[PDB]
């Protein structure tokens, strides 16, 4: 664990990651051993307390197959793929993870989380529904609404072609129309989660809010204050989620 | 001992952390609030009573630091637009990816829910990928 | 909102429906607590459509966030409750009448309402709650 | 004359295609770069400078060279069929061009803003270009007659903030599409109406008075409440002063306002009830007041309605009111084509001293069957062709002369075509503040001492004897 | 006078 | 009647719109008039009240905010001495008259203000917590914000977003063509600082709210380096901002624990518990 945070990420190439390749060689070959001889143990042929009962046991599985697969693919002509290494190299971020079982107050704590999870999750279900409901309801009123301009004096899209003058502060500056969508908008059922997700955790849910009392009509540019009483909706939304 | 090293004069600072303790003289206000006093003294106990319950976070944000790491680690931060699109570059030399450090003051910034969203935007890929990174295409970030 | 029938099937249909029960008994409570969030919420745009009302025209152009007439001021106000950008919208009160000179006593409006927002909307609604859940628990455990 | 009478025809036989392939109009742009080494419509042309003298800068004689400002795109179809009918004028300018070589420029100004001219040079050379053909003083010159504007800015409270920055702003744009035989005066209104500056009836917009206009309009602060019926009945009365000079026709009051709610019929009723009065009204900034008033004061008065929410529609919104003032004298027909000389100005394209004949354009499409006189009010553009004044001072030999004997020359209003003391420099408006697109006028008056025979000469000379 | 603008916009 | 009144005079204020400098729209002049008639019916209501019940008025908290605003009412109407507008503010709290008209609204405000007596503990933790952290800042961070990249021949700021700046490798080094001097406005036009100890306060409070106190965090680093604030912002906000969320939670689940076992409570859960009982038997 203190050995995966002390990798340099700038750099593949620098002198510490050369340094930390052969500790990770040696803790790879340590949980290789300890997961044979765990296997010989336990067992393979549905001895019911096998190996593969437990979850922990398979995560540890995982995590020494993709080390051991990482080294493999890198066995010959690195270049090929180079994002295969890289996803069994971030593999091994799960190290930290085989403490919970190893401690037993650790364990205790993480099962008193589990429970904690348990008994909210019918909760959990009636929150997911109403915000499906929301998150749809939004989608009917702002879907393809939230289109805006480089240059805010052109409303449709072909308008929005070739350069305008950006007058800044003591200097103009020519600039591109660019027909661009808004960062956080309601197109699908997915964004439309994502948005409201956004909003109920309070971070920037004014912008979105201009941006849904400014929104005009379908492929069309903002106008200030054009509906107003979309405001509502995000009233609504606050005093129930 | 403050009083010393400032009439010494010159050497060195000694920063000034020993004013530090000049400032600590109101925790001792708190001998006379009996009600303040028991709730504090009742809540660090409990705090003291549970120290797997404050390491079970420090896991997760060990764990989510190390993913940022290897994944977001790489983004080019030298890049500033000539409008410096504040909302959507993030990314910066005070909100990187680069160190262990860095990604735990970010992890804690977005715990703290200070336009993450931003960052979330800012971490996708197509972004411009680091000088000495190695990649001379601007592929680096993840829709992850 | 019909797919909540399914709970029926299941054991957990006792205390979904003893919440309801409860939710649906003290109802009137809980109107009488919304409209009086929403007195609060008038007074406190009245009072600041009397403070700073129409001086927010600044030369760069009127902030969304203003107080000039009232939707704008229940939508500001309740921006500050929220707590979300309250700080820029107090350096634009505080900006309106002068500024770092002269206009620094203005702060104490938004510092009340922040500090009793958060405070008010948290006892409102935990109440209502824990109140209910606990009213639900204990029916279902009664009954069974 | 030719060139109008060949412009017209074209646009009389043009149709309007909407659907052009990726190469149907060529045409060079006068502004790419040479060497691109590489669009909707639009195929670029690679053309051959080599040099003149005559110029100064390097030309072209095959074809002419069009500019579009940066602010109009060059794909709209708007813009694509005058790129294409306007093609047909190139044979035309080669036709002058070979009838007298010694034509330097053959200007045609377009509506949409897009200008072509004969001998194909780059543009001048931040330098963004700010350039446009309908603001240009010839252009406006031949796109209408004098006028007697009379600019009424609302100063209320209401208007504070970034809408009187905006006010202030579009007024002053305003007052630089005003020539010399313009008559301008700007007043302004809260709850009393006052002029804004120390004149009092009307001033001839030459370069200092229009200055003085710009400073107390820039001295302008807001304050009070609206009141439209003590502001135009304070328009309209200086608008009816008759003891001083002014241009006697096109009597047209400019509003620049936010909105209201009051329409002031009374006042209209009791002085423009015949209408010869235009009424133009601005809504300048961003607001959400009541557009509902100005519109009906510019739509029962003669007039037009403009909206200026930002600094980019400034520009447009000021110079579009001649596109209004244009439809009598294109309804007079073939009788207001008469060519017209501007003032001594410095030449765009760096060839000096210069004075342009503008001819209008007009819209006959449809003309031999009486069906379509809807859109045909409109001019097309504006003919431009620039002689230098080396040519002026070529025709007027000085070596057989004494060196105290020269030649000048004086227009009405007194200015001087040619003198000695006349130098390519623009004039001296003030004492220079402390941290070439105007004309060059200078009174034969002030290029010599000052005589008491020497304003009667001036005056005889202006008489025409 | 039939285009004054405001029906225009 | 009076609290018919009381939402008309509600809707009347409700319906005024504020333009800069002296402008009024014509709706406000006429809107202006009808205060006369909401004051003398208001008169009359406190002078029938205080006449028949022979002034107990004044003991009860909500006639004496009634008359109160009577009284101010009546003051800045007569008289345009001094043109007190001070004495139009206090027009808001008009729509407060409602829940003194409705008593179930007076009862919902005192179960609200009960469970809120308790924070007052917490507010003083808050209180010593914000001092303790603005004298800390005012020690370690006055006047360190009043130097960025002025221009190198005049002074003048570089840009249009100046940050603050350092003379020195740990701090931000400006450009080549530009140099530190004194006295830039600082970071949000000097709002946010340390140098009185109510600046300091106002800022600790706003970075307590967990709001904007990173742009403070990276100041702070490009004008000082970034070695040692976050030992100075991180437990701020840790101890302020959670551990007192903490404490404010189990407070409140106190006191509702505690006020659910109360008689009356008691007797209504019952009566609830019975009828659904009844409910299901007859089902
Ligand atoms: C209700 C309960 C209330 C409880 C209240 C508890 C409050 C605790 C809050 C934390 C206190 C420490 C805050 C430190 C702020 C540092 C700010 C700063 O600018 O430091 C850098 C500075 C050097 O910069 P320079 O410009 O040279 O000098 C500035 C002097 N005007 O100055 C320096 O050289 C550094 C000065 C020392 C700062 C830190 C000293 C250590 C204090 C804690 C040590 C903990 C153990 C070590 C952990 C970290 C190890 C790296
Ligand atoms: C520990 C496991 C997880 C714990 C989390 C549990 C609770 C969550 C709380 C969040 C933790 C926040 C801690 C922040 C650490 C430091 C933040 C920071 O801004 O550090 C900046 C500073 C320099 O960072 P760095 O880029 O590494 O230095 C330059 C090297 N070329 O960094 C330094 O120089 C600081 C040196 C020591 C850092 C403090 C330990
Ligand atoms: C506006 O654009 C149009 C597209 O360029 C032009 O219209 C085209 O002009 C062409 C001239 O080369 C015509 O081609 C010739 O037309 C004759 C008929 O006279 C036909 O035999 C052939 O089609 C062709 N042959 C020759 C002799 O090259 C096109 O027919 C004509 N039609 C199209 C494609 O639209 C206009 O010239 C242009 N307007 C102006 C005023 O320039
Ligand atoms: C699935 C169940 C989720 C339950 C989450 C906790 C809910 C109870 C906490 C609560 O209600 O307190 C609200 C209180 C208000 O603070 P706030 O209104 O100042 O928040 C500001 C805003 N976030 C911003 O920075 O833009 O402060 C907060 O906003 C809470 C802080 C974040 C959540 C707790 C800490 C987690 C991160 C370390
Ligand atoms: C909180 C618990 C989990 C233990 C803390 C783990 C990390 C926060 C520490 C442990 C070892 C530290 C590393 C030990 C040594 C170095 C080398 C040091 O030298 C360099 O600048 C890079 C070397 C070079 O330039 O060649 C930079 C910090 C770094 C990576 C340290 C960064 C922070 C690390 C990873
Ligand atoms: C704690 C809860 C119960 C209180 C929440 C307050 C709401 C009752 C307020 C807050 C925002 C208000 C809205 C803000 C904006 C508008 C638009 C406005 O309607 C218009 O069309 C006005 C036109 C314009 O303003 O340009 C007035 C109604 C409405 C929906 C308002 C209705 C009342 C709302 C929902
Ligand atoms: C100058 O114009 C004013 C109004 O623009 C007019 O004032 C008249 O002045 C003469 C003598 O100066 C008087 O009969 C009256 O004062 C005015 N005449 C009226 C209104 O009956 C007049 O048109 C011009 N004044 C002169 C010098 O004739
Ligand atoms: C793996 C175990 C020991 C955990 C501890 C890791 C830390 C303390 C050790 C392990 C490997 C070490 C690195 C090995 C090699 C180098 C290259 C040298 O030019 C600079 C120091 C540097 C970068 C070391 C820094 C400290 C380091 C990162
Ligand atoms: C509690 C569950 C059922 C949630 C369903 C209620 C939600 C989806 C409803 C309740 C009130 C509704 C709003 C009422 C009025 C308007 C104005 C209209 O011009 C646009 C839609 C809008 C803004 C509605 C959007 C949807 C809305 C917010
Ligand atoms: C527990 C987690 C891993 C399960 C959730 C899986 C989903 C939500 C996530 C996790 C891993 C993600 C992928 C990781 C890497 C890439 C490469 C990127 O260039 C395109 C998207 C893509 C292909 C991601 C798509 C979304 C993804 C599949
Ligand atoms: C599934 C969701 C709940 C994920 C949790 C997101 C957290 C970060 C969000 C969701 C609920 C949010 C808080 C819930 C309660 C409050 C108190 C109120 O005064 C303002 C809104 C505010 C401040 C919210 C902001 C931050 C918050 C705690
Ligand atoms: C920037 O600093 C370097 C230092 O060598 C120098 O080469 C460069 O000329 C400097 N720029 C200016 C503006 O002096
Ligand atoms: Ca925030
Ligand atoms: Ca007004």
């Amino acid at each position: 664990s203190i050995a995966l945070a002390a990798e340099d990420p700038v750099q593949p190439n620098a002198p510490r990651n050369n340094v930390l390749r052969y500790f990770d060689y040696v803790f790879t070959g340590v949980f290789t051993f300890e997961m044979v001889i765990k296997m010989i143990d336990l067992g393979l042929v549905l001895h019911q307390g096998a190996y593969f009962r437990d979850l922990w046991n398979i995560l540890d599985f995982i995590v020494v197959s993709g080390a051991l697969v990482a080294f493999a693919f890198t066995g010959n002509s690195k270049g090929k793929d180079i994002n295969t290494i890289k996803s069994l190299r971030v593999l091994r971020v799960l190290r930290p993870l085989k403490t919970i079982k190893r401690l037993p107050k650790l364990k205790a704590v993480f099962d008193c989380v589990v429970n904690s999870l348990k008994n909210v999750f019918n909760i959990l279900i009636v929150y997911m529904l109403f915000m499906f409901i929301f998150a749809v309801v939004a989608v009917q009123l702002f879907k393809g609404k939230f289109f805006h301009c480089t240059d805010e004096s052109k409303e449709f899209e072909k308008d929005c072609r070739g350069k305008y003058l950006l007058y800044e502060k003591n200097e103009v500056k020519a600039r591109d129309r660019e027909w661009k969508k808004y960062e956080f908008h309601y197109d699908n059922v997915l964004w439309a989660l994502l948005t409201l997700f956004t909003v109920s955790t309070g971070e920037g849910w004014p912008q979105v809010l201009k941006h849904s009392v400014d929104a005009t009509f379908e492929n069309q540019g903002p106008s200030p204050g054009y509906r107003m009483e979309m405001s509502i909706f995000y009233v609504v939304y606050f005093v129930v989620f | 001992t403050d009083i010393l090293v400032t009439e010494f004069g010159n050497n060195f600072i000694n920063l000034s952390f020993l004013r530090l303790f000049r400032a600590a003289r109101l925790i001792k206000l708190l001998r006379q609030g009996y009600t303040i006093r028991i709730l504090l003294w009742t809540f660090v106990q409990s705090f003291k009573a549970l120290p797997y319950v404050c390491l079970l976070i420090a896991m997760l944000f060990f764990i989510y630091a190390i993913i940022g790491m290897q994944v977001f680690g790489n983004i080019g931060i030298d890049v500033e637009d000539e409008d410096s699109d504040e909302d959507e570059f993030q990314i910066t030399e005070h909100n990187n990816f680069r160190t262990f450090f860095q990604a735990l003051m970010l992890l804690f910034r977005s715990a703290t829910g200070e336009a993450w969203h931003n960052i979330m935007l800012s971490c996708l890929s197509g972004k411009p990928c680091d000088k000495n990174s190695g990649i001379l295409t601007r592929e680096c970030g993840n829709e992850f | 909102l019909r797919l909540l029938r399914i709970f029926k099937v299941t054991k957990y249909w006792a205390s979904l429906r003893n919440l309801v029960v409860s939710l649906l008994n003290s109802m009137k409570s809980i109107i009488s607590l919304l409209f009086l969030l929403f007195l609060f919420i008038v007074v406190f745009a009245l009072l600041g459509m009397q403070l700073f009302g129409g001086q927010f025209n600044f030369d760069e152009g009127t902030p969304p966030t203003n107080f000039d007439t009232f939707p704008a001021a229940i939508m500001t106000v309740f921006q500050i409750l929220t707590g979300e950008d309250w700080n820029e919208v107090m350096y634009d009160g505080i900006k309106s009448q002068g500024g770092v000179q002269g206009g620094m006593v203005f702060s104490i409006y938004f510092i009340v309402l922040t500090l009793f927002g958060n405070y008010t909307l948290l006892n409102v609604f935990l109440a209502i709650a824990v109140d209910n859940l606990a009213n639900a628990q204990e029916l279902t455990k009664d009954e069974q | 004359v030719r060139l109008a009478l060949e412009a017209e025809k074209v646009q009389a036989a043009h149709q309007w295609r909407e659907d052009f392939a990726s190469n149907e109009v060529v045409y060079y742009n006068a502004k790419d770069d040479l060497d691109p080494e590489k669009e909707p419509g639009s195929q670029r042309i690679k053309p051959v400078f080599i040099e003149d003298a005559n110029f100064g800068r390097q030309i072209s004689y095959q074809h002419a060279a069009v500019h579009i400002p940066t602010d109009i795109y060059e794909g709209s179809t708007i813009v694509l069929n005058e790129l294409n009918w306007t093609s047909a004028l190139d044979e035309v300018f080669k036709k002058n061009r070979e009838e007298d070589p010694s034509l330097l420029w053959q200007v045609f100004g377009s509506a949409t803003g897009l200008a072509r001219y004969y001998p194909a040079s780059p543009w001048v050379d931040n330098k963004i270009d700010l350039y446009d053909v309908r603001r240009r003083p010839w252009y406006i010159q031949g796109a209408a007659s004098p006028k007697d504007m009379l600019i009424l800015v609302d100063v209320s409270g209401s208007v504070s903030g970034l809408t009187l920055k905006l006010i202030r702003t579009s007024v002053s744009e305003m007052l630089e599409t005003l020539s010399d035989d313009d008559f301008v005066n700007v007043a302004s209104f809260n709850s009393n109406a006052q002029d804004v500056s120390c004149f009092q009836h009307l001033v001839q917009a030459n370069v200092r008075n229009k200055k003085v206009l710009k400073d107390a309009v820039n001295n302008i602060t807001a304050k009070g409440i609206t009141d439209y019926k003590k502001g135009f009945s304070f328009a309209f009365e200086q608008l009816l002063n008759y003891n001083v000079s002014r241009a006697n026709c096109n009597k047209i009051i400019m509003l620049f306002t936010d909105g209201g709610e009051e329409r002031a019929q009374e006042i209209f009723n009791k002085y423009n009830k015949d209408k010869k009065v235009r009424v133009f009204t601005f809504s300048v900034g961003q607001h959400n007041y009541d557009r509902g008033p100005i519109q009906w004061m510019a739509c029962e008065n003669k007039g037009y309605y403009y909206e200026i929410p930002s600094i980019g529609a400034i520009r447009i919104n000021t110079q579009e009111y001649l596109d209004v003032l244009g439809r009598p004298m294109v309804l007079a027909g073939d009788k207001a084509k008469q060519v017209q000389w501007t003032n001594v100005y410095l030449d765009a394209l760096e060839l000096g001293l210069v004075i342009t004949g503008t001819l209008p354009v007009f819209n006959i499409t449809g003309q031999f069957e009486n069906k379509t006189n809807l859109k045909n009010q409109l001019i097309l553009g504006v003919m431009g062709v620039d002689v230098s004044l080396e040519d002026i001072k070529r025709l007027t030999p000085r070596f057989t002369l004494c060196p105290n004997g020269y030649y000048f020359a004086i227009d009405p209003n007194g200015y001087v075509l040619l003198h000695p003391n006349l130098q390519p420099k623009p004039i001296g408006v003030g004492i220079p503040t402390i941290n070439s697109q105007e004309p060059v006028t200078l009174d034969f008056l002030d290029a010599e001492l000052e005589n008491d025979i020497k304003v009667e000469i001036r005056n005889k000379m202006i008489d025409g004897e | 006078y039939t285009d004054c603008g405001g029906v225009s916009g | 009647m009076i609290l018919a009144t009381i939402i008309a005079n509600c809707i009347v204020l409700a319906l005024e719109q504020h333009l800069p400098d002296d402008d009024k729209t014509p709706m406000s002049e006429r809107l202006d008039d009808t205060e006369p008639y909401f004051i003398g019916i208001f008169c009359f209501e406190a002078g029938i009240k205080i006449i028949a019940l022979g002034f107990s008025y004044l003991r009860n908290g909500w006639n004496v905010m009634d008359f109160v605003v009577v009284l101010t009412g009546i003051l800045a109407t007569v008289g345009t001495e001094f043109d007190l507008r001070t004495l139009r503010a206090v027009r808001v709290l008009r729509p407060l008259k409602l829940v003194s008209g409705i008593p179930s609204l007076q009862v919902v405000l005192k179960s609200i203000m009960k469970a809120m007596i308790p924070l007052l503990q917490i507010g003083l933790l808050l209180f010593f917590a914000i001092l303790i952290f603005a004298i800390i800042g005012l020690e370690f961070y006055m006047g360190k914000f009043h130097t960025t990249c002025f221009e190198e021949g005049t002074d003048d700021i570089q840009g249009e977003s100046p940050a603050p700046c350092g003379t020195e490798e740990p701090a931000r080094t400006c450009p080549n063509g530009t140099k530190c001097q004194p006295y830039w406005e600082g970071p949000n036009n000097g709002i946010t600082q340390f140098d009185n100890i109510l600046f300091a306060v106002l800022t600790v409070f706003q970075c307590i709210t967990m709001e904007g106190w990173t742009d403070l965090l990276y100041n702070s680093n490009d004008a000082s380096g970034n070695t040692w604030n976050w030992l100075y912002f991180i437990p701020l906000i840790i101890i302020g901002s959670f551990f007192m969320l903490n404490l404010v939670l189990g407070v409140l689940s106190g006191e509702f624990a505690k006020e659910r076992e109360r008689v009356e409570n008691r007797r209504a859960f019952l009566k609830l518990r019975r009828q659904q009982q009844i409910e299901r038997e007859l089902n």
